[PDB]
């Protein structure tokens, strides 16, 4: 019997062995089609023990994925160049930047955090406009694990996600950590009609989600801003 | 009644060594015993972003920012010396025989039925067809994978070694024999019947193979690669290593073994696409597609289970396929 | 034959008369169940003439509705009290305010624009957080004309809008001025399936819109922020 | 209905070696076989403070105290011998051909669709234009990057070597042909004909490129520059490393390959800026800019998708650009960044 | 010498020349062009 923790799966190996006189079994931890770890555990283990045998590897993978796909940071500096006044984490670049060094001609500059800086001079009202427009949700790093073609705004290239992609955000094992019931209440549906979406295969009574419901759900969970 | 065994395993035949690389000058190929080895080195590379972007055209400034801070890596490389124009690759091959018998089993009646089926096959035909195809794959230098591409003239040379000396030599032009079809020629048939004599258990055979390829001075050769797991992420400096045994560039054995058993022409899809290597659910990772899907009754497992348990033979080409899969060896059990 | 300009309707009066020797007709301009103006127009008038007979009254009603339901404005002042540095139009109040006068203890204060001011001292990073959270879309004044129960976030009290309410935002006569085709492309649907929504009565082959599609459409048109 | 493949890869054509350097005197150019190599040495350097400073600096006491403690570096350098004035560069080149076939794919239909696309291209236009531009870039010594500038006279010989001996010969003056345009010439047309024959899968070609550049006595040369890695150094280490094969200064092969494909004159920005190298989102790194931005419809991917999937064949120069990018090779598909 | 609190270093003179078009005295222009003939790394 498998165990499912979000997009991860833990399976046994169908024929045990005797190590030290006691019967054991090999277990494998998968992330989609990629095998990550293998352990040998005895029997008389409940499923919670098999869970927290691998919990640390799960947490480390979460830490690395969070650090790698972190969004970019802009900052607001005065006319000298140092003494950053405020920071903001954006999800896109404001498209007018070109490599700059601040001088005394203007009292406010908006630079990047990367080292060969790009920058722009602002006047504290357009800065608020850019902060409103280009900001990033608190869980924007989950978008680094998604295929992109399920994330576009254009309706012509979009395709509905599969169940394995959909388990990245919904379910108690997912990275948001939200339930199916709470996500169903977030969309104004029943729990059963929402469970219809996450069956596993469309032949076994499963429907695709809509474009609008998918983007609105990504909006309400704080993953994609979806203006 | 008479089910399949739960555990069942076969040892491989046609064991190759590893291939060793060395360089020298053409028309000195008859005196190639002191040719120096090819060594791997390191060099630096700086490159920019060249893949598809995840978001297509929503951010040009991110593209310029990625350009202004490019990527730096360290990379292994193998070259010929700047005064030699010929690669030399040398390995040995051992044929065993005793093809039917597994190395592990559960039911005695299962393995008895199995080896009497194999005895019937070997009584109908010899190993002559499979040995012909193997000698054809050995004639052209297919085991030079990328180093064969765009070469000028490539010639192989096989010796038969019984005591510490050579029994019979062969020479070929590997560009005469294409990678597309299986012809006949008397030297190739003599080699093929030697292979079939080795496969039958009628006697041991040991061959050594040497291939020369005229490439050009200072050009690039291609050994096998290795694993750079969890090492190209923190700084990403080292990013490619080549396999080398005792500071000489080398190819893995199983790459040569994969190059030898590309003889399967009987897969149901087409025949204008050339032979492939044998496999249960015969698949090519370079195309991401498995011929002999289990839906059609042309994979290895259903063919074997039909031949042994329901006791009807498939077509003779499918008998060639299942016998070649038994020659390859592996683990066949309930997983 | 009626003429429909968004939520407005212009009907004739079913039996004309002769004024100055020429045949005329009375016309009435409605806004839902409320009658607004009555004119007497001759015949040999195309529908464009009947349109721009009333266009000015339509524009004046738009001007008044825009001014009345305008959102609130906060402002950022330094330690003295005058010399406003930046302004922002919010859609809600930040819930921590209580009537204040700025002093020299802090260099930045965030006051209201109404006269008995409320205010709060900030430090230019939480100010950006409040600006990201509580800002207002460019067309927020259209929400003043909507019944509210079609605007709630709670799925239990929400009801789908009727066709007359739905003509406030979609259609060439609506206040956003967006087409049905463009709104259908904004939701990833066909034009015909979107025209199914705006038929007029559910007996005459018309379906209600979903909760998620309605809120996502209000998000994408810049009417409600819908976080 | 016909979507694109998820995995796609093309091996490269136009494979060069890496070029190594040697030295001698002019008018010994026809005996340059025993010209010794140019080696690399080391030397010490003491530097000043000559960069911008932060605002919390520039209090002059701190500046003077910074000038008090100096920095001592070691540096690799390479220069001509003290009685020679000509630099010699030598490498070989293979033109492979068969540029249409991918090395990995998923859809068969996508594969033969683009196969018949490049077959229609190669039936309409030959390989004559691209081989003309390639032989142009071989003619002028563009692969000398910084050794070309400020040189007196530069001459380049090509030998087409078919068997173990020479078959044909070329000689040029590299600064006669500009780095700005593409003219016509009979010998250049014969060379471009040979290259376009090799690209079309007709024959087997192999060239040897030798360049002679007149610099002066004892002057400095420029090989490729390596990358040094050190984790919390002690401020006495080297700060510059040079590439060398078997104790002879050399240029990386990809530097030569980048100099060879500098044939893009069709980018929509301007015309007085010179040709650049063929790239998807065609970008040079010295400017830090990206011509063929994807918000314009002139990058490689949108041109390829409009040509293959929906049959909008672009302008003929854009077709030249796409075929050049296919000759370059690369990785396309859903290994996206 | 050319201490940057005095407005006579290379950087401030170059910035005032290129941006605000306050071209300095001809000897300072000689100094700036000689510094450009020297060459170097002028970035942050």
């Amino acid at each position: 019997n498998a165990i499912h923790i979000g997009p991860f799966s833990i399976t046994p190996a169908a024929r045990g062995l005797h190590y030290g006189g006691l019967p054991h079994h090999q277990w494998t931890l998968y992330y989609g089609p990629r095998e990550m770890a293998i352990k040998t555990l005895p029997d008389s283990y409940t499923s919670s023990e098999v869970r927290d045998e691998f919990s640390d590897i799960i947490a480390e993978f979460v830490i690395d994925a969070r650090h790698r796909y972190a969004p970019d940071v802009l900052e607001l500096v005065n006319s000298d160049g140092d003494a950053v006044l405020a920071r903001v984490a954006v999800s896109r670049l404001p498209e007018a930047l070109s490599g700059c060094i601040p001088d005394d001609r203007f009292p406010y500059w908006l630079l990047t955090a990367s080292r060969p800086r790009l920058g722009l001079p602002v006047t504290l009202n357009e800065y608020t406009a850019l902060a409103v427009e280009l900001s990033a949700p608190p869980l924007a790093w989950i978008t680094g694990l998604l295929p992109g073609e399920v994330l576009t705004h254009d309706a012509e290239e979009w395709r509905p996600p599969t169940s394995w992609e959909l388990r990245h955000v919904v379910g108690e094992g997912s990275f948001t950590g939200v339930s199916g019931a709470a996500a169903a209440a977030l969309l104004g549906m029943s729990a059963t009609n929402f469970r219809k979406y996450t069956a596993g295969d469309s032949a076994a009574n499963r429907q695709k989600i809509s474009f609008a419901a998918w983007h609105y759900l990504l909006d309400r969970l704080g993953v994609k801003r979806a203006s | 009644i008479l089910s399949t065994a739960s555990v069942l395993a076969f040892e491989r035949k046609l064991d190759p060594s590893d291939a060793l690389m060395s360089a020298g000058a053409w028309a000195q190929r008859d005196a190639s015993q002191e040719w120096p080895a090819v060594t791997v080195r390191e060099k630096s590379v700086r490159g920019t972003i060249s893949n598809r972007l995840k978001t297509k055209d929503r951010d040009p400034a991110k593209l310029d920012a990625s350009i202004q801070s490019p990527n730096l890596q360290t990379v292994d490389v193998a070259n010929l010396p700047s005064d030699a124009d010929t690669l030399k690759v040398r390995f040995t091959l051992r044929v065993l025989g005793g093809a039917g018998t597994p190395s592990a089993c559960n039911d005695a009646a299962y393995r008895d039925k199995l080896l009497q089926t194999v005895a019937t096959y070997v009584n109908e035909q010899g190993f002559a067809e499979l040995a012909r195809r193997y000698a054809h794959n050995l004639a052209n230098a297919r085991f030079l994978w990328r180093n064969r591409v765009g070469a000028e003239a490539v010639e192989v040379r096989i010796n038969h070694i019984r005591q510490g000396e050579v029994a019979r030599t062969w020479r070929f032009d590997a560009l005469a024999i294409g990678l597309r079809d299986f012809k006949a020629d008397a030297e190739l048939d003599a080699l093929a019947e030697l292979i079939a004599s080795g496969l039958s258990g009628s006697g041991h055979v040991l061959l050594e193979v040497v291939a020369f390829a005229r490439i050009g001075d200072g050009q690039e050769v291609f050994p096998s690669q290795e694993l750079i797991l969890d090492k190209g992420d923190k700084k990403g400096q080292k990013s490619k290593t080549l396999y080398s045994v005792r500071d000489a560039a080398a190819i893995h054995s199983q790459k040569i073994g994969n190059a030898l058993r590309t003889i399967d022409t009987w897969y149901p899809d087409e025949d204008g696409l050339g032979p492939i290597a044998v496999e249960p659910y015969g698949s090519v990772t370079s195309q991401g597609k498995a011929y002999r899907q289990p839906k059609q009754k042309l994979d290895f497992y259903t063919l074997l289970d039909n031949w042994v348990l329901r006791d009807e033979a498939p077509a003779v080409e499918q008998q060639h396929y299942v016998i070649a899969n038994l020659i390859r060896g592996g683990v066949f059990g309930e997983a």
